[PDB]
Formats: C-alpha cells, sequence, structure tokens
C-alpha cells in the first residue's frame, strides 16, 4: 500500500542532479520513473552511527506525516538504497526522504538580483507564508528556523515552509526547557538573543517580520556576525530593550550583561516610511520586542494588509528567464 | 587557498560623465571627464584639450558635478561612488606638483533602504546651499552645504512619491525647491516641493502639478531669464512655470529615443539634446518681452544639426565644439557650424577618441606570427559597432574596423585565413508589411550573401502580428578576412532568429573544419525561447554552405567543442553532440540539472557550467560510460556574466554585480559531501563587468624572454572597455605581495580619503565580505610611482618567506625590479 | 496514506512466533517481560511516561511482523527505547541504556546482547524503523484519560481516585495486546470504565448530559459495551493470573 514507507527502493527515481547540502545528507533532484513527478531526495546516513538514525531527520519525519497545508511541504514517501545484504548488521545503506520538488528559493531569487515583489505579490506570498505559520502553531509545532533559504517557492506562486529538522511541540501549559540559540543570527528573536529558553511560538513570527520588511528592501535587515551587534541593530531599529516595554526583560538572563550602545528609540515606521502603511502596521507588529505583544499568526491574517488577500488570484514573481541573458546598453 | 593576481591591462574608456566648470584655476575653462573609476581633467584651448591631471579613485564615479560656494575662488567638485563614498575635492597646483585635496569625505548608505529603479541621483543647489541625493525610493536625503559638515552628515526627508524618474534644482526660487518627474498608477506627473533645511522637511512647493507624458525622463532647469523647467520625453516637450505652459511635439524626435541634454547659452536660450541614433539637436528658447520689462518664453523650436557618436554625456565647451562623450562608440570633439555644408549639416568632426565600447566578445590570435599575439575584440554597439585590433607593441596599438551593427559572438578560422564574427542590425517595420534598415551595414554590405531557407519552424500557426514602426533585430554570420577584413560574405538568419553562440571546429572523423552557430526563436510573447537551432556552414571558395542543422527545443546559450564532439548548453540542459558519419549530428548524453546553462568552458573531459543564478558546476564526461557526472558545485547564490577555468582545480567567475571570485575543489576527500563541494576560495570587488574571459597574452614570450612569477594568462573584457589580466601565484609570492599591499595601502593617500580595503570588498545589495585570494596588481604596479621616502618607508621591517633564505630583508629597490618584472605580464 | 496498527484477538494466533511453534501463554509471557524491562529501564533512566509507551507500541508492533525466536526480545525492547527517545525529545545514549538494562538483567538475559551489545541494539534500528513503517507519532490513552476527566465536574476527591485507578490499568494494559486491538481513545474509556465499577461510580452524573446512561458517547463515538467489556476482561486477568490484586 502506499502507507508502508521504507521498503521502495531509491532505483525508482532517476537522480538529476544535487540541489543542496543538507543538515543530515545531501539534497538531490529526482524524476519518478513510473509518474514522472520530479521530486526532491534527503538522503540521511545511518552510516556514522554515533546516535543512528539522526534526530533532525527524525522531527522532519514525525510532524510532516501530520502536517496538511498547501504552505507546508509534503513528505511523499521514504526510500532506501538497494540493501544487498541478507544480513542486516552489515547493511550500512542510507535512506531518502522524498519531497515534491520546489523551482525556486526565496533567497536564490533575491540574492541572484534576479526578482522584483510588487505589492500584491508581497501579500500573496505572506497571506501563505502566515497561513501555513498559522496551521503549525495551531498544531503547537514551532518551526525554529524560518529564514529565506527554507521558503521554497513554485513558480506558479505557491509557497512552502519547508526544513522542519529544529521543529519541536510547544505546550502554553507546562514551559519546558528549550535549546537557546536555534534560529539564524540574521533572523533571530530578541528574545532568544537574551537567552529565553522558555521560547514563545512568537519566535517564528518575528523571522517572518524580518523577511517582510527584506521582501520591501531586497535586502535583510538585521545582517550582523555576532549576537551583541545584532542585537545593537535590532535597538536602533526597534528600541533598546527596556522594562517599560517589556516587563520581563529583567528575568532573561542576558539582559544586564547584553546591552545597547544606548536605549535607543524606536524608529521603524521612519526607517521604514516608504512601505505601504497596511504593511508599515504589520511590520511594526511582527517587530515588537516583548514576544508577549508581538502579534500572533491569526492576526496578521487578520490584518489590513492579508485580510482581503484572495489567493484564487495568486502573484507568480517576477522571475525574468530572458533578455536578462544579454544586458541592455 | 588559492592566490591569484588581477592587472589592468587597459583602462575604462567609455565616458560615464562629462562636466564643465573653473576647477583647476578660477581662470581655466575646464572638462572633467568621468571613466569608471577614472577622473580625467582637460583645459579648454582653441584647439582642443590640454590634458592636466588624471586621478583614480577607489570606487566607481556615480555623481559628479561641480560648485563654488560663496567665499571660494573657485569651483569644488563632489564625487559619490556606487558604494556611497562621498567626498568634496580641491586642485591645487604647487609650480610643477599637482595633487588633489579631500575637503570633506563620509559614506552616505543607509542600514535600511530601496535601491531606486533610475540610480543615484545627485544634484546640487543653485547658491550652493545642499547637495541633493535620491539614493532609495521614498526617501530624499540632503546634505547641508556649511562650512561645518566636513563629514558629509545628511538628514532624509520623507518623500510621499516612491517612483521618482529625475529631479533637479530649480533655478530664481526665494527657496531651494526641487522639480521631479514622478509615476504612480495614473500615469507621470512633474512636482515641485521646497527644501528647508531649518525645518528639514519639505513645504508646499511654488508650482502646481502637471501630468506629463508617460515617458518623461528628464528634468532641465532653465536659468533666471526664464526661469522654471522643461521636461523632455519620447514624444513631446514641454516647459512649465507656474501657470506658463508650452508644448512642442516634432515628428522628428519620436524616431529615437533621447538620451541627453545640455546648455549651451547660459541665458537658457539654447540646449543641445541627443538620441540614441547620434542625431544631435538644438533646443531654442524664443523670448518675448512685454513692456513690463518682463521677458516671457514665448514658444520652443527643435532643429537637428547632425550626426554625433550615440552619446551618454554632452558638453558645450565654447566657440564651435561640443564633446561627446560616449559610452558605445568614441567619444568625439565636433564643431557646430553657423552654415550648413553640402549635405545639409552643422557637425564636423574634430577629434576621435578611441573607446573599446562594450566588449560583447574577444579571441586572441597571431595574425602577424609575431610571437605575441592580438586581441580581436566585438566593441560597440549599434551604428558605433566594430571589431578592434589590439597589440601590445610603450602603448597599446588599436586598428579600429568598423560594422555601423552590433557585433555579438567572434571565432577564429585558420583554415580560411578568416573571422566569423556573429552579428545584430535593427530594421523597423514599414510600410511595406516588411522591414527598411536604418542605415547600410556589414550584413548588407559584404561581397557575397545567403539566407537560411531552413523549413524546420516553418510549420508556424503561431500568430505575432507586426505594427508599422516598431523595432527588431535582424542576426547574421559574418565572413571577415583577417588582413583586409573585408567582410566577404554574410549570412543571414531566419525571422526572430537570434544567433547566440558560434564556434569554428572540426568534429569526428570530418577532414572539413567548420563554423557551427546555435540560435534562439525569439517572441515578443515568450518568456523563455522554446525554439533553437544548431546550424553547421562550410566556408568554401567564397562562398558558406549549410552543411547541417539539428533542432533544439530552446536557445542554445553556448558551444564548446570537446574532443571533437559537440557540447552545447540548450535552456535548463548541457549536451553533447557527435558528427555522425553521414554529417549530422547525433546525441550522446545531457545533463538537466541547471536553471539556465548561460556559459560553458573546458578541460579535457572537464565541463565547468555557467548559471543565471547558481553560479558555477563542474561536470565530467565518463567516457567509460557514455554521460554526464557532476563533479562539483557552488552552492553560494550568484549571477554569473562569464566563467573561466584556471587549472585542474581552480575556476574562475565574474558577477553581474562587478566582482569577481575563485572555487577549488576541497581537494580533501574525506565525505562525498566534501568532494561535490566547490568552496569559495577567492573573493574580489573588480568594479567592471566581464563579458568575456579568454586564454592568451599579447606579450611577446618565445626565445627566451623572461617569464615572471605568476603563472597563466586569462583576458577578459568588460562593458566599459576596460581589458584585464587574471593570473595566479605561489603561497610565499602572495603573501610577499598582500603584505605589501597593507603596507602600501597605509602610506598611499586615497582621493577622496577611500579605504582601499573598503573598495576591494565583495559586495552584492545583501553582502559586503572582505576581498580574499586575490592582489589588487595596480596597487602593487603603484609602487613605482610613490616618491622615495613613501618607497623606503613601504619596506620597513619587511620580511621574505619560503624562499632560499627563509627570512630575508627587503630594501626599496629590490621590490623596484620585482614591480618591474610585474608590468611585464601586462 | 497512513498504516493500519490494529488487529483482531483471533489474528495473534498467527502471529509470525506462533507459527514457529511458539505457543499463545508464552508469546504473551514474552510481550510483558519485555514491555516491562522497557517501563523499567526507562523509569530508572527518569523518562516521560509517554516515552516509555511508545518504545512499548513499537515493541508490541514489531513482534506481529517478526518472531520472537530470530529477535531477541531485550534487544528490540532497548532499541525501541532509544528510538522512542528521539521520537519523543526525551533522548537516551544507547551506551546509557545498555548500562542500565546489565543492572535490571540476569547475565544469560544480558547475554542476549551479544558480545558487543551497544552494536547489535543500533544495528536493530534500521530494521525497526522499515517494520514500523516509519509512522512515528504515537497516540497513547493517558492524554485521553486526562481530556474526558477534565469535562467530569463533581467531587474532587471521587474523580481523582477515578482517574490514579485507570491510569494504573493503563500502565498495566501496556503489557498485553489491547495496544494493538483498540485505539488509544477507547482505552482510556475502558479504563475509566473498569475505575467506575470497581469504585461503585455513576460517572454519568458528572457528565454534562447526566441521564445520558453511556457517557462515553459523547467522548467516543462508536463505542459498544461489547468492546469496553472486552477490555476490562482483559485488564483484570492480568491481576488474576498474577498475585497482584485491584488498586482500590
Ligand atoms: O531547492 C529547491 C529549489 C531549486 N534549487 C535551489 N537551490 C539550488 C542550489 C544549487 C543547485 C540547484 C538548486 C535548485 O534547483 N527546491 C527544493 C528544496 C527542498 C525540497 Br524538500 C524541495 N524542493
Amino acid at each position: 500500500t502506499e502507507s508502508d514507507w521504507g521498503k521502495r527502493c531509491v532505483d525508482k527515481f532517476d537522480i538529476i542532479g544535487i540541489i543542496g547540502e543538507g543538515t543530515y545528507g545531501q539534497v538531490y533532484k529526482a524524476k519518478d520513473k513510473d509518474t514522472g513527478e520530479l521530486v526532491a531526495l534527503k538522503k540521511v546516513r545511518l552510516d556514522n552511527e554515533k546516535e543512528g538514525f539522526p534526530i533532525t531527520a527524525i522531527r522532519e519525519i514525525k510532524i510532516l506525516r501530520q502536517l496538511i497545508h498547501r504552505s507546508v511541504v509534503n513528505m511523499k514517501e521514504i526510500v532506501t538504497d538497494k540493501q544487498d545484504a541478507l544480513d542486516f548488521k552489515k547493511d550500512k545503506g542510507a535512506f531518502y526522504l522524498v519531497f515534491e520538488y520546489m523551482d525556486h528559493d526565496l533567497m536564490g531569487l533575491l540574492e541572484s538580483g534576479l526578482v522584483h515583489f510588487s505589492e500584491d505579490h508581497i501579500k500573496s506570498f505572506m497571506k501563505q507564508l502566515m497561513e501555513g505559520l498559522e496551521y503549525c502553531h495551531k498544531k503547537n509545532f514551532l518551526h525554529r528556523d524560518i529564514k529565506c533559504s527554507n521558503i521554497l517557492l513554485n513558480n506558479s506562486g505557491q509557497i512552502k515552509l519547508a526544513d522542519f529538522g529544529l521543529a519541536r511541540l510547544y505546550n502554553s501549559e507546562e514551559s519546558r526547557p528549550y535549546t537557546n540559540k536555534v534560529i539564524t543570527l540574521w533572523y533571530r528573536p530578541p528574545e532568544l538573543l537574551l537567552g529565553e529558553e522558555r521560547y514563545t511560538p512568537a519566535i517564528d513570527v518575528w523571522s517572518c517580520g524580518c523577511i517582510l520588511g527584506e521582501l520591501f528592501t531586497k535586502k535583510p535587515i538585521f545582517q550582523a556576525n555576532l549576537e551583541l551587534a545584532q542585537l545593537e541593530l535590532i535597538s536602533r531599529l526597534c528600541g533598546s530593550p527596556c522594562p517599560a516595554v517589556w516587563p520581563d526583560v529583567i528575568r532573561l538572563p542576558y539582559f544586564n550583561t547584553m546591552k545597547p550602545k544606548k536605549q535607543y528609540r524606536r524608529r521603524l515606521r521612519e526607517e521604514f516610511s516608504f512601505i505601504p502603511s497596511a504593511a508599515l502596521d504589520l511590520l511594526d507588529h511582527m517587530l515588537t520586542l516583548d514576544p508577549s505583544k508581538r502579534c500572533t499568526a491569526e492576526q496578521t491574517l487578520q490584518s489590513d494588509f492579508l485580510k482581503d488577500v484572495e489567493l484564487s488570484k495568486m502573484a507568480p514573481p517576477d522571475l525574468p528567464h530572458w533578455q536578462d541573458c544579454h544586458e541592455l546598453w | 587557498m588559492s592566490y591569484n593576481y588581477v592587472v589592468t591591462a587597459q583602462k575604462p574608456t567609455a565616458v560615464n560623465g562629462c562636466v564643465t566648470g573653473h576647477f583647476t584655476s578660477a581662470e581655466d575653462l575646464n572638462l572633467l571627464i568621468a571613466k569608471n573609476t577614472r577622473l580625467e581633467i582637460y583645459v579648454v584651448t582653441a584647439e582642443g584639450l590640454r590634458p592636466v591631471k588624471e586621478v583614480g579613485m577607489y570606487g566607481k564615479i556615480a555623481v559628479m558635478e561641480l560648485f563654488r560656494p560663496k567665499g571660494e575662488s573657485k569651483d569644488l567638485l563632489f564625487i559619490l561612488t556606487a558604494k556611497y563614498n562621498a567626498c568634496i575635492l580641491e586642485y591645487k597646483q604647487s609650480g610643477e606638483s599637482i595633487d588633489i585635496i579631500t575637503r570633506a569625505h563620509g559614506n552616505v548608505q543607509d542600514r535600511i533602504g530601496r535601491p531606486s529603479e533610475t540610480g543615484i541621483i545627485g544634484i546640487i543647489d543653485p547658491e550652493c546651499r545642499m547637495i541633493g541625493l535620491r539614493l532609495y525610493d521614498g526617501l530624499f536625503k540632503v546634505i547641508p552645504l556649511d562650512r561645518d559638515n566636513k563629514e558629509l552628515k545628511a538628514f532624509n526627508i520623507r518623500l510621499e512619491e516612491l517612483h521618482v524618474i529625475d529631479v533637479k534644482f530649480l533655478y530664481g526660487c526665494q527657496a531651494p525647491t526641487i522639480c521631479f518627474v514622478y509615476q504612480d498608477p495614473q500615469g507621470r506627473h512633474v512636482k515641485t516641493y521646497e527644501v528647508s533645511l531649518r525645518e528639514k522637511e519639505f513645504n508646499k512647493g511654488p508650482w502646481k502639478q502637471e501630468n506629463v507624458e508617460a515617458e518623461a525622463s528628464m528634468v532641465i532647469a532653465v536659468p533666471e531669464p526664464f526661469g522654471g523647467a522643461i521636461i523632455i520625453g519620447q514624444e513631446s516637450i514641454t516647459y512649465h512655470n507656474g501657470d506658463k505652459y508650452l508644448a512642442i511635439a516634432p515628428p522628428i524626435i519620436k524616431q529615437s529615443t533621447i538620451v541627453c541634454h545640455n546648455r549651451v547659452d547660459p541665458n537658457g536660450s539654447r540646449y543641445l539634446l541627443g538620441d540614441m541614433e547620434g542625431r544631435l539637436f538644438m533646443l531654442l528658447l524664443e523670448k518675448e518681452e512685454q513692456m513690463d520689462g518682463t521677458v516671457t518664453l514665448k514658444d520652443l523650436r527643435v532643429e537637428l544639426l547632425g550626426e554625433t557618436s550615440i552619446a551618454e554625456c554632452l558638453t558645450y565647451l565654447d566657440n564651435g565644439v561640443v564633446f561627446v562623450g560616449s559610452r558605445l562608440g568614441d567619444s568625439q570633439l565636433v564643431k557646430l557650424n553657423v552654415d550648413s555644408n553640402e549635405q545639409g549639416s552643422y557637425v564636423v568632426a574634430m577629434e576621435t577618441f578611441t573607446n573599446l565600447g562594450p566588449i560583447v566578445d574577444m579571441c586572441v590570435v597571431d595574425l602577424e606570427r609575431q610571437g605575441q599575439g592580438q586581441l580581436v575584440t566585438c566593441s560597440g554597439a549599434f551604428k558605433e559597432g566594430s571589431l578592434r585590433i589590439i597589440r601590445n607593441g610603450q602603448k597599446l596599438h588599436i586598428r579600429t574596423v568598423p560594422l555601423y551593427e552590433s557585433p555579438r559572438k567572434i571565432c577564429y578560422q585558420e583554415v580560411s585565413q578568416c573571422f566569423g564574427v556573429l552579428s545584430s542590425r535593427i530594421e523597423v517595420q514599414d510600410t511595406s508589411g516588411g522591414t527598411t534598415a536604418l542605415r547600410p551595414s556589414a550584413s548588407t554590405q559584404a561581397l557575397s550573401s545567403s539566407v537560411s531557407s531552413s523549413k524546420l519552424f516553418s510549420s508556424s500557426t503561431a500568430p505575432h502580428e507586426t505594427s508599422f514602426g516598431e523595432e527588431v533585430e535582424v542576426h547574421n554570420l559574418l565572413i571577415i578576412d583577417q588582413h583586409t577584413f573585408e567582410v566577404l560574405h554574410a549570412h543571414q538568419f531566419l525571422q526572430n532568429e537570434y544567433a547566440l553562440s558560434l564556434v569554428s571546429c572540426k568534429l569526428g572523423k570530418d577532414p572539413n573544419t567548420y563554423f557551427i552557430v546555435g540560435t534562439a526563436m525569439v517572441y515578443p510573447e515568450e518568456a523563455e525561447p522554446k525554439q533553437g537551432r544548431i546550424v553547421v556552414f562550410q566556408y568554401s571558395d567564397g562562398k558558406l554552405q549549410t552543411v547541417a542543422e539539428k533542432e533544439v527545443k530552446g536557445a542554445v546559450y553556448s558551444m564548446v567543442e570537446f574532443n571533437g564532439k559537440l557540447l552545447a548548453s540548450i535552456n535548463s540542459t548541457v549536451r553533447l553532440y557527435e558528427w555522425t558519419t553521414e554529417k549530422e549530428l547525433r546525441t550522446e548524453c545531457n545533463h538537466y540539472n541547471n536553471i539556465m546553462a548561460l556559459y560553458l568552458k573546458t578541460k579535457g573531459d572537464f565541463i565547468l557550467v555557467g548559471d543565471l543564478m547558481r553560479s558555477v558546476l563542474l561536470l565530467a564526461y565518463k567516457p567509460m560510460e557514455g554521460n554526464f557526472e557532476e563533479i562539483a558545485r557552488d552552492f553560494n547564490p550568484n549571477w554569473m556574466s562569464a566563467v573561466e577555468i584556471l587549472d585542474d582545480d581552480n575556476f574562475l567567475g565574474a558577477e553581474n554585480a562587478f566582482n569577481l571570485f575563485v572555487c577549488q575543489k576541497d581537494s580533501a576527500a574525506t565525505t562525498d559531501e566534501e568532494r561535490q563541494h566547490l568552496q569559495e576560495v577567492g573573493l574580489f570587488h573588480l568594479g567592471e563587468f566581464v563579458n568575456v574571459f579568454c586564454h592568451g597574452s599579447l606579450v611577446m614570450q618565445n626565445l627566451g624572454e623572461t617569464s615572471t612569477p605568476t603563472q597563466g594568462s586569462v583576458l577578459f573584457g568588460t562593458v566599459n572597455g576596460m581589458i584585464g589580466l587574471v593570473t595566479s601565484l605561489s603561497e610565499s609570492w602572495y603573501n610577499l605581495l598582500l603584505d605589501m599591499q597593507n603596507r602600501l595601502n597605509k602610506v598611499i593617500k586615497s582621493v577622496g580619503k577611500i579605504e582601499h580595503s573598503f573598495w576591494r570588498s565583495f559586495h552584492t545589495e545583501r553582502k559586503t565580505e572582505p576581498a580574499t585570494g586575490f592582489i589588487d596588481g595596480d596597487l602593487i604596479e603603484s609602487f613605482l610611482d610613490i616618491s622615495r621616502p613613501k618607497m623606503q618607508e613601504v619596506v620597513a621591517n619587511l620580511q621574505y618567506d619560503d624562499g632560499s633564505g627563509m627570512k630575508r630583508e627587503a630594501t626599496a629597490d629590490d621590490l623596484i625590479k620585482v614591480v618591474e618584472e610585474l608590468t611585464r605580464i601586462h | 496514506t497512513k498504516p493500519c496498527w490494529y488487529w483482531d484477538k483471533k489474528d495473534l494466533a498467527h502471529t509470525p512466533s506462533q507459527l514457529e511453534g511458539l505457543d499463545p501463554a508464552t508469546e504473551a509471557r514474552y510481550r510483558r517481560e519485555g514491555a516491562r524491562f522497557i517501563f523499567d529501564v526507562g523509569t530508572r533512566l527518569g523518562l516521560h511516561y509517554d516515552t516509555l509507551a511508545t518504545g512499548i507500541i513499537y515493541f508490541h508492533r514489531f513482534y506481529m511482523f517478526h518472531s520472537f525466536k530470530q529477535f531477541p526480545r531485550y534487544v528490540t525492547g532497548a532499541c525501541c527505547l532509544f528510538l522512542a527517545g528521539k521520537v519523543e525529545e526525551t533522548p537516551k545514549k544507547c551506551k546509557d541504556i545498555i548500562k542500565t538494562a546489565r543492572s535490571l538483567l540476569n547475565d544469560v538475559q544480558f547475554g542476549q546482547f551479544g558480545d558487543d551489545p551497544k552494536e547489535e541494539v543500533m544495528v536493530l534500528e534500521r530494521i525497526l524503523l522499515q517494520t514500523i513503517k516509519f509512522d512515528l507519532q504515537v497516540e497513547h490513552p493517558y492524554q485521553f484519560l486526562l481530556k474526558y476527566a477534565k469535562q467530569l465536574k463533581g467531587d474532587k476527591n471521587k474523580i481523582q481516585k477515578l482517574v490514579q485507578m485507570a491510569w494504573t490499568f493503563v500502565n498495566d494494559s501496556l503489557c498485553t495486546t489491547l495496544s494493538l486491538q483498540w485505539e488509544p481513545e477507547i482505552i482510556a474509556v475502558a479504563v475509566m470504565y473498569l475505575a467506575g465499577r470497581l469504585c461503585k461510580f455513576e460517572i454519568q452524573e458528572w457528565t454534562s448530559k447526566p441521564m445520558y446512561r453511556r457517557w462515553w458517547e459523547q467522548f467516543v463515538q462508536d463505542v459498544p459495551v461489547d468492546v469496553l467489556e472486552d477490555i476490562c476482561h482483559q485488564i483484570l486477568d492480568l491481576y488474576s493470573q498474577g498475585k497482584q490484586q485491584m488498586p482500590h
């Protein structure tokens, strides 16, 4: 049956190439021999056998077989190398996680400078992203690594979230100890810079807000190399963490340790005065310092910016593919 | 890691901007010409220009303007680089000693902002109270020009109009006032605002908004005798001042797009206008004095003067002389006469300044057998198109071969003593239903000619409607003699067929040497071409014959010969074809993991692929198996302009952001993932757009001419005409030259006080990384031009390594010999 | 889409082990020992109750597809717990599971781990994952016992006694094949039903529908008493066979 995973062989896919270096193994583009469907295979290596199957892949197998949303990538199945060993002890073959192939990733589109997003594109993009994030948050899952690389985009304009290797369950009742440094610094929330370890699902909202801003500048907002400098950049824009705007900031471990040069005032609306108002309000609320005052995913969908976006009229990005080959004089 | 060296053989020749004024002395008339990273200062004589000084800057010159604030005897210069380095400069001369003073300096980049579509704009107030900069959408940056702002610190005013086309500071206003054409969903509009330094905001402007031509392109600030502004479009010119509104729409300007404007008469009576077909116009302001004593603008008139080179910038010097600064063709000095000549023209040519123009492609051939080597370049665009033969005979000797059409790719066939050049010319849909060329050109002046008869796409049934006046490209293969450069033959490709790739090779067991062209069927409807052909030609006995054609389902962007087989990139696919005994192409193997395979290079059984967004991929042919294998891919997202193979392990690439990088196989085989990673090992900001990498040198190296520390010779051509050389170094030689750079940067004074380390830092809108693995040869070759006190200062405490003597001190004279050796590679 | 993990009691006479000559009593014994081994090792390691149950469910499912004579049970158990820890985010190092396994097993039993205990366990993970068809997410009777108990309103002491007794019945049911016969939701109801009968409580009165004598129907649709009683019969059989008695 379709459900009997782990048995079908990777012979069933013609490997096209390598689409990236992954955490537990390389990711390959491939074509299904039977159906012709283009897929993506993530290689899982148990040959290290320090801790057997890596947990990063276990989380992605556990969570993505539960999550069914248009803006959440679908794991189609899991296939294996020809074992070629009667004895299971000898077998060191790897496992491949089958996923739907996505034509592009946001980082690739923005980094090459090849795309332009109009307001209506950003609306369609952010509605899908935040709807998917809502589905996940309502299911008590935290992505914990939202970055432009992890946001896949099909040429039609469909957005799918895809790197659930650092994703874990969230309980609003029992606060649990967690791994503090879980997001990329450019997209990391101020709470995780000051070391909450008791992070809320509003860590993922901060990341998406950085992307919202980035889609309007074509450049990331808080680009830094070290944790303190990021807090400085965030503070220059959002204001310095102070108990007046974030009363529980004093409880965070590194609040006294890590301090910005000044107690900066918030200038987010001034430095983003070139953004539409509906979006500026979305950005201002998403980039709120206090995670308990930061907006939820649902609240973003019930905003003037995204409320009335109709996703039937999806908006493909510009994605020029001709006459960019030869530059115009 | 890897160690490489980049030197500039020919400096940028394209004119990026020109201004006039009184910069060197309050008395002299100056002409400042800006080429990418280079500033040339001239003095205007009765015969021509007298050069006085040339400086380099560690930045691309984006803004260049002369101004004279109250209290100064002479004009000062503002230059803003494309990396947002701002400065105010002064000329100072002490007898024979000429130097450039940095009066103020600063970087005006904002942490947050969206770069504007129409690029950086810089303007200065007529009272020199402020410098205006339009860097980002929705913001106006005002630098106060007070004696106290030497850090050039500035403030941003919020601008409601997000899409600004052009802006100027207007004349004759009670307060500093700006006139800007902007675009919103309702069309284009002209609007005015006043600028308050005291309030640091905009106040309501003097004259009302008028909605203007949809393609309104340029704003002219007319001087006080008239006041107000002129707006130049595609079809009409309009003057707006207060309630006064004029509009002239002469049919002559509708023909070609107007790109530049300059003021002839300081009163504003006469302005010069230029268009993309080289036509030079005179715009005339017809005055009318009322009894009030007031002078009003009565009417506008446009008069055609003649033809110049397609010009980026124009400047009127004095008497009848105008300087035509060209980016696409040779810059010129032309004299305007009051009486027309017998052909009806008022423009006569005085001087021609060589511009290698956009170097679209190039080939290195030893045509004269001098053992040296010569460079034939595909240079120029449109009517300014030419082939340029360059030899390193101390200057570069440059022969020019005018084509009057755009050259695209060049290859050399020695068996036939000729060159193959792909070209495209512009024809316009005419009343016949066909098209008519604007001027005769190489593809029409060939001795013999042919037109493709292929019926591959002739089934059509796909409608493409034509409107009279629309442009089309007509693509040709030109056969050009290597000695006379006579166009011996020209083959016109099918309608709507673009020629993209050319190779001269022998294939398989075929004795005949062929010309192979790759094409793409381009329709204005298609996002990516879906039809194309690879056609084989034989140039024999003065006629080109059509040996065979292969239909492909895409554009063949690049073709390269692979050990008697044909390697071609069709859209995302990389393919290897075999040449059969039946003289047809047969596919052997394919590779499909590409977004768009734009560039191909080979070495042995290894192939380097250049992608639109996925950087560089090393692919290998497995002869035992008859297929392709992916050896290693670079996973950093870069938009490629050209790729080259340096050696079996190092690979060179050029980014669309004016950056260079080198990738090496990890050469450590602990894991399969490590091998399949191309590690960015060298990063460098060149400052030029590299279209072509070509292996070779123009220097004479046979029969014992002394070789150098550097190994290899890759020549590169760029859009601004710069030609350069990339070569490799040993670890020991790099560290010596790198340590010396750090010493030279502390000693050498930069124009604008721009940090050299900053200038060469890898730079995109999203990244800035410090340079790695590359030695700026132009810094090294500058050691020979610094004064002796400075030379000895540089060599203090300098130690060599990995040599006959592990640690050896350096004297100034030792390095003078080393650098002089390095001057021989270029 | 998703696999089916439930069989009929009658189907358990045709397990791989039964067909290799193992009798029903012996396989039942092996199942209890393996489950209790998983429970005891993990309790010593401080593992959450869900982590213990997930390992036990992996164990029970495994021996519906393989024979006890070819896969030593305490190795299988240790491997299940090791994987369960990674699935449920309560991870343990394999060496630590082996260490604890030695303490609780006699020398003959630890012989099943062969010359290299860690290797025998780590190697089995590949077979475990393929056997469980990579369906790692499991739901357990505990969450439903609490979800349903939260909707009961009444004497706190009387309801808490119901919950704890039922909770004990859940822990006990992990030693049986009930995990392979009935969804967890039904198990939670069944144990509530059993505790009520034993405590002489009428749970109907604490529900939102006090005259709905079939109170479980508002939590689990389509469950006949036939089922809830078969489950009760199976749970109490463990107590009667053993020397242990109902908790009350
Ligand atoms: O990575 C993509 C988008 C295309 N892409 C992105 N980066 C590349 C880098 C190098 C070479 C090719 C590619 C390339 O083709 N899609 C994807 C990723 C994970 C899953 Br699961 C499903 N789809």
